[PDB]
C-alpha cells in the first residue's frame, strides 16, 4: 500500500501517465489497509435516560440514569 | 488565688509586707484549618457512584 501511494505520488516527477491496471493494485491495496485499522464508534445513552426497576437500582446499582456520557 | 501567714509571738504586722493580690490568664486560641479537597471528572465519578456518597 505504501509502494503504490507513493509511485501514485511520484510518477508527476517524471511526467509518465499510470496505467489502469497499477490504479486498480494501489485503490485495493488502500482498501485492505483502511479495512485493517477499521474502528466503528458505538453510541452511548444520553445520560438523562432513566434505568428501569429491573436493574435493581436500590441495592445492586446507584444509577438511577445512565452516566451515558464519560 | 493563694496567700501566705505571718506568725509572731504578738501580731505586729506594722512593717511585715502585707499578702499582695495578682491576678492570672489562661488563654485559648484557634488553630488552622483541617481541610481535605478533592477534583475529578463528574461524569467519570457518576459511572456507577451516585447522590457522591
Amino acid at each position: 500500500a505504501v509502494g503504490y501511494q507513493l509511485l501514485l505520488r511520484m510518477l508527476s516527477d517524471y511526467s509518465l501517465e499510470p496505467t489502469p491496471q497499477v490504479l486498480s493494485n494501489a485503490q485495493r491495496s488502500y482498501d485492505a489497509l483502511m479495512t485493517d485499522t477499521l474502528v466503528v464508534p458505538s453510541m452511548r445513552r444520553r445520560g438523562d435516560f432513566p434505568v428501569g426497576q429491573g436493574n435493581k437500582y436500590d441495592v445492586f446499582t446507584s444509577d438511577r440514569y445512565y452516566p451515558g456520557d464519560l | 488565688h493563694q496567700f501566705s501567714s505571718l506568725r509572731t509571738p504578738t501580731g505586729d504586722i506594722s512593717g511585715q509586707n502585707k499578702n499582695n493580690l495578682i491576678s492570672g490568664k489562661a488563654t485559648g486560641r484557634v488553630g488552622n484549618y483541617i481541610t481535605v479537597a478533592v477534583e475529578y471528572q463528574q461524569l467519570e465519578e457518576a459511572i456507577k457512584l451516585n447522590q457522591l456518597e
